[PDB]
């Protein structure tokens, strides 16, 4: 449930009564196990101390482990002061470098002082910045130890790396690069560690080029690369977004470094494989090296782990492997590794992409719980997870409801954009794909109001407006710059409105002005709009837009191509319509040519005819001639029709608004044939009969056979009946197993199945003749109607006619009115924080806490306010249910005064005030 | 306008237009049309540019123009050499900058 | 009772709250055509035709 | 791997063949080094436009 856990206390309360207040079970047992009165099926709280101990052996088996890591990098990087001295001695050492020089070191004030060396270095092994000679390298090494000293570091080959890579985190690669060769030039060696302290600035900037110099640098001043160089290697490649060579990296590690992999190694390449786009197998390969790194390497997955491979399940739509990423999360809790942000993300996430707004909810209850502040990237989240419902909406179920899927779509927006409004009332930085998140909100929205229902067109444009509202106004309200994803939503809604140039506008305006690279959906976009667009040449385009994505990466599906042919096959129709308009045009122009020269008033007198009659051949001979048809007849009224009627070319003047004939909607249909002289009796699609309905019709049509059978016969032997004989081609087994077929659709309408059928002159007229005689002065149309109108004596008129369903309204209850039954319907409530539901609800001391929010906060507020005694709480639960079948009556029963006092002491408070 | 990507070129058709009924201020309109559409600037675009701040006398208009050809480091064309001898007759605004 | 989730629920007991006004004033009238409506066709002559 | 990879004649599936490589390594490097197939403008633009 999404009830909040103010709400959760409440209902906590209101379960128990005054017991909860009051001593505990183990108070109870104690109590019973000291007065005698135990019962023997009780266990006996005999020993204290030994019950603390297996109830802390039982505690010790789920009792997390400290993942947290003393980093020195990050502590000196919190300190300031350190970090502007080392600035200031890494900008000293690069404009000008010291002497390595003798005595008179002091001539300069760029090293001042404070308070034989080459061979005394090279006989007894010391470095040469350890060595004072009074010199300008010395001052420099002292000043620089001296800053070390205060930022915790101890000026050694450790001490210098964590100095190196402080300063490559934060920018800063020609200062730390000149404070890397101050160290090697000063006796401190060049280590793979300080090489890879360097590689930091390289990998957090993301520059290949750099790392790989670094690596051969490194290479040809003969130190081996261990792992932590492949390892900044490889997130130097992961941070460049080349993913598939973090995998190369770790294959050629394996194969020519020998070089066995850590944890991090698996932490990186499921971390690449994540985001790896280059074969469809990136799914497979993660799942088999989870394995691979659990059951033979004899690696135990610690959060990382189980963060890389949740991040990467939660992609996948399959159920499969959503319950592989719920069963590692349950493996993650059950092994002492409590959940955090990440780890309900990856579940939002996992969740959102199948269209489950419950489970989303119930995330985003669970995770203010236990005092998990929800994020902004959540509620991102949780409006894809609600564009997702959208998308997957079964909506023939609701085309043989006939109900129109609108107000569901006016929930979801109206409940995402209560969303917006909650983060901007906290005061949150307004991200980038939160309002990516609501433009593809709205533009998911238009797009599936342009394909359900496409004769609203006001509704695609509010739809339209909200979104261009969106993409015109709301990024530059929160001063952001637009990304490939916002340009990707939005060219997928100008695709589907077919607007070809405004698409290929934006397109080339993200390409060549942003320098942004679109990615594969904004690929699929543009070669589907081509396709299903009918014009010349759209085909030459797609296959452009094909070798675009070829020739830049960009990964080619099979199920693009698939779908490539499925949408060109589909678009033929478009095509052959602007192929057949243009033959239309053609023929019109010769028509009004030919109908001002004036050839069709002398081709319309017939001497050929005239000449040689009907009666009279060539020669003079007579020949047969066929008898006239009765004019009564169908054929002779169709030729009566064919010829007297106007043209074929004066229907239309003007053509369809995009390449296409005119004759497509039913306005222009029923103009043509008011034209033709024609009243047609289907004006509108909903007086069309719509065989797809069907349920029983083609299910008899399937297995036995056509019912009908005379429902295609020509002359009277296209029929399909059953034999005469008798026997299994008989009418009695075709009967019977038509009543077979009847019995299970009947079998599935008792089941809940199917609706309930009306009532049938079949089925009145065997029914009980007081049933008839109710029907017929009711008027009830489904046996529904009937148990209406005899468990409802009082709604029907005098004349025993039935009243409809609006005049009649039940009695709402008070228990409707609650805290808990009050965030059940408000669908806003999962993604309300703790303070805005205790400020909704009471906004008094009671619901104020004085900083950590949770039921059992309030419990233990309220424990304390019951024995004090200000608070006062009813003995016996005031919410019952499941015990007896009223129980609701026994609730309300015990909700009047309460209510009614609610109800009247804030007039009663307001008549004090002596208005 | 609205639909297509159009071109230097493109907008240099619609400033040939408005400067062949003498309206030189309203082409000025067409390349601030042109800025903001994101189209960059082409040499013959500064050509027919600077000869319609010669009749509207617009030499802050022209002073944009010229110090974006210098930063932009395009060649100057034969009748954009005479258009800013012109204003820089008139308005004196290059010998008080030292823009030459 | 001001708050802003409970706007359907008062609609509902308006409506409640109307039908019952309507269902009282129905049985009431139905009460007087059943025990004085009667007497109409019984009526006499003068009172009907006056 | 995924099994329609396995058993379908499809011609994407011969990227499924071969080990992964990297991208900047398969591709031509430019005038600074290596560099996304994705980034130079001729690659990403198609040429009817």
């Amino acid at each position: 449930k999404a009830l909040s856990p103010y709400a959760q206390a409440l209902r906590h309360v209101a379960l128990r009564g005054a017991t909860a207040f009051g001593p505990g079970a183990k108070e109870m047992e104690l109590d019973m196990l000291r007065k005698g009165t135990l019962p023997a099926d009780y266990r006996p709280p005999v020993q204290g101390r030994w019950d603390d101990t297996i109830e802390r052996w039982a505690y010790a088996w789920q009792f997390p482990a400290e993942e947290e890591q003393d980093d020195i990098t990050k502590s000196v990087e919190r300190n300031a002061s350190g970090m502007q001295a080392l600035l200031e001695i890494g900008n000293k050492l690069l404009r000008s470098p010291p002497s390595p020089e003798p005595l008179s070191g002091k001539a300069s004030k760029l090293y001042p002082p404070v308070g034989r060396a080459e061979e005394l270095s090279a006989k007894y092994n010391v470095p040469m910045a350890y060595i004072d000679d009074s010199s300008e390298a010395s001052n420099a090494s002292k000043s620089l130890a001296l800053v070390m000293e205060d930022v915790g570091l101890e000026f050694t080959e450790d001490g210098l790396t964590v100095v190196i890579s402080a300063l490559s985190r934060q920018g800063y690669g020609t200062i730390g690069r000149a404070i890397f060769d101050f160290a090697s030039a000063m006796g401190l060696g060049p280590s793979a560690e300080m090489y890879r302290a360097l590689m930091k600035y390289a990998s957090r900037r993301g520059d290949v080029n750099e790392s790989m110099a670094l690596i051969e640098e490194m290479k040809g001043n003969g130190i081996t690369p261990r792992i932590g160089n492949w390892h900044e290697l490889m997130y130097t490649f992961y941070k460049a977004k080349d993913y598939p060579a973090v995998s190369q990296i770790v294959d050629n590690m394996k194969m020519y470094a020998n070089i066995e992999p850590n944890e991090v190694t698996f932490v990186l390449q499921l971390k690449a494989l994540a985001k790896d786009n280059s074969q469809l197998n990136s799914l497979p390969e993660a799942i088999q090296l989870f394995d691979q790194m659990e059951n033979v390497y004899g690696f135990i997955a610690s959060r990382p782990h189980y963060d890389a491979m949740m991040f990467h399940l939660s992609q996948s739509p399959r159920p499969e492997m959503r319950l592989r990423c719920e069963e590692l999360a349950h493996k993650m809790e059950l092994m002492g590794i409590v959940w955090n942000a990440n780890t309900y993300l990856n579940l939002i996430r996992s969740a959102q992409v199948v269209g489950d707004v419950a489970a989303v909810e119930k995330y985003l209850s669970r995770m203010r719980e236990e005092g998990i502040p929800a994020s902004i990237g959540h509620l991102t989240w949780a409006v894809q997870a609600h564009v997702q419902s959208m998308i997957r909406i079964d909506y023939d179920a609701l085309k043989e409801k006939d109900e129109s899927p609108l107000p569901t779509w006016l929930e979801h927006l109206e409940t995402c954009f209560g969303i917006y409004e909650l983060v901007v009332r906290r005061g949150w930085v307004m991200q980038l794909p939160f309002v990516n998140a609501l433009l593809r909100l709205t533009c998911q929205a238009t797009i599936l109001s342009m394909e359900r229902t496409p004769d609203e067109a006001e509704t695609i444009g509010r739809f339209e407006e909200q979104a261009n509202k969106i993409w015109n106004h709301t990024f530059d309200e929160w001063q952001l710059q637009k990304d490939v994803y916002s340009y990707e939503c939005y060219i997928a809604l100008l695709a589907h409105q077919q607007r070809i140039d405004e698409a290929e506008k934006l397109f080339q305006e993200m390409i060549l002005k942003k320098d942004l690279s679109p990615s594969r959906r904004t690929y699929h976009c543009m070669i589907f709009m081509h396709l299903s667009s009918g014009e010349e040449g759209g085909t030459a385009r797609a296959l452009r837009y094909l070798e675009a994505m070829e020739r830049a990466g960009i990964q080619v599906r099979p199920s693009l191509l698939k779908k490539i042919v499925r949408v060109n096959n589909a678009a033929g129709y478009k095509r052959d319509m602007k192929r057949r308009a243009r033959r239309i045009m053609q023929a019109r122009e010769e028509y009004l040519a030919r109908k001002e020269e004036g050839v069709s008033f002398g081709e319309g007198g017939k001497e050929g005819a005239s000449n040689q009659r009907a009666d009279v051949d060539a020669e003079g001979n007579s020949i047969l001639e066929p008898l006239a048809v009765s004019p009564t007849s169908t054929l002779a009224w169709w030729e009566k029709w064919k010829r007297e009627t106007v043209s074929k070319h004066e229907l239309f003047t003007e053509e369809g608004a995009d390449g296409t004939p005119k004759g497509e909607t039913f306005e222009e249909k029923n103009e043509a044939l008011r034209m033709m002289g024609i009243t047609s009796s289907f004006q509108t699609k909903d007086l069309v009969p719509q065989p797809d309905r069907q349920k029983l019709l083609p299910l008899i049509r399937r297995e036995e056979g056509e019912i009908a059978g005379s429902l295609w016969a020509m002359d009277g032997g296209e029929l399909s009946y059953p034999k005469d004989g008798g026997g299994p081609q008989g009418w009695g087994v075709r009967l019977w197993r038509e009543r077979q077929l009847v019995k299970r659709e009947y079998q599935k309408v008792l089941d809940g199945y199917r609706p309930v059928p009306q009532l049938s002159t079949l089925g009145n007229s065997v029914r009980t003749a007081g049933d008839q005689l109710d029907i017929e002065r009711s008027g009830a149309q489904t046996p529904g109607e009937l148990s209406d109108y005899r468990n409802f004596p009082d709604n029907r008129f005098d004349g025993g006619q039935l009243k409809p369903e609006s005049e009649a309204a039940p009695a709402v209850p008070f228990s409707a009115e609650l805290v808990w039954q009050g965030e059940a319907n408000d669908k806003l409530s999962p993604y309300k924080s703790d303070e805005e539901i205790a400020l909704e609800n009471d906004n008094t001391f009671f619901s104020s806490l004085s900083t950590r929010r949770s039921k059992f906060d309030y419990l233990e507020k309220w424990r304390d306010m019951y024995r004090h005694g200000t608070l006062e709480v009813p003995e016996g639960p005031t919410l019952n249910f499941g015990r007896t079948p009223d129980d609701h009556k026994e609730t309300m029963a015990a909700l009047v005064r309460g209510w009614y006092q609610r109800n009247r002491k804030e007039p009663a408070s307001e008549e004090e005030l002596k208005r | 306008s609205g639909k297509l990507k159009l071109d230097s070129i493109c907008y240099l058709a619609l400033i040939k237009a408005k400067m062949s009924r003498g309206g030189y201020a309203e082409a000025l309109a067409v390349g601030r049309e042109q800025d903001a559409d994101g189209v960059p600037f082409l040499p013959h675009t500064y050509t027919h540019l600077l000869e319609a701040a010669e009749v509207a006398d617009d030499g802050e208009m022209a002073l944009e123009l010229a110090r974006r050809m210098s930063s932009e480091q395009w060649p100057v064309s034969d009748r954009g050499r005479e258009a800013l001898k012109k204003l820089s007759t008139r308005h004196h605004w290059e010998e008080v900058a030292e823009y030459k | 009772p001001k708050d802003k989730r409970l706007e359907s629920l008062h609609e509902k007991r308006l409506r409640y709250l109307a039908h019952m006004q309507m269902e009282r004033q129905i049985r009431c009238v139905r009460e007087n055509a059943k025990l004085f409506d009667g007497v109409e066709n019984m009526p006499e002559a003068a009172q009907c035709r006056e | 791997k995924v099994p329609h990879s396995l058993i379908y004649n499809i011609y994407p599936y011969l990227e499924e063949i071969r080990r992964r490589k990297g991208m900047m390594a398969m591709h031509p490097p430019g005038k600074d080094g290596l560099l996304m197939p994705d980034r130079v403008v001729d690659n990403r633009l198609p040429d009817h436009l």
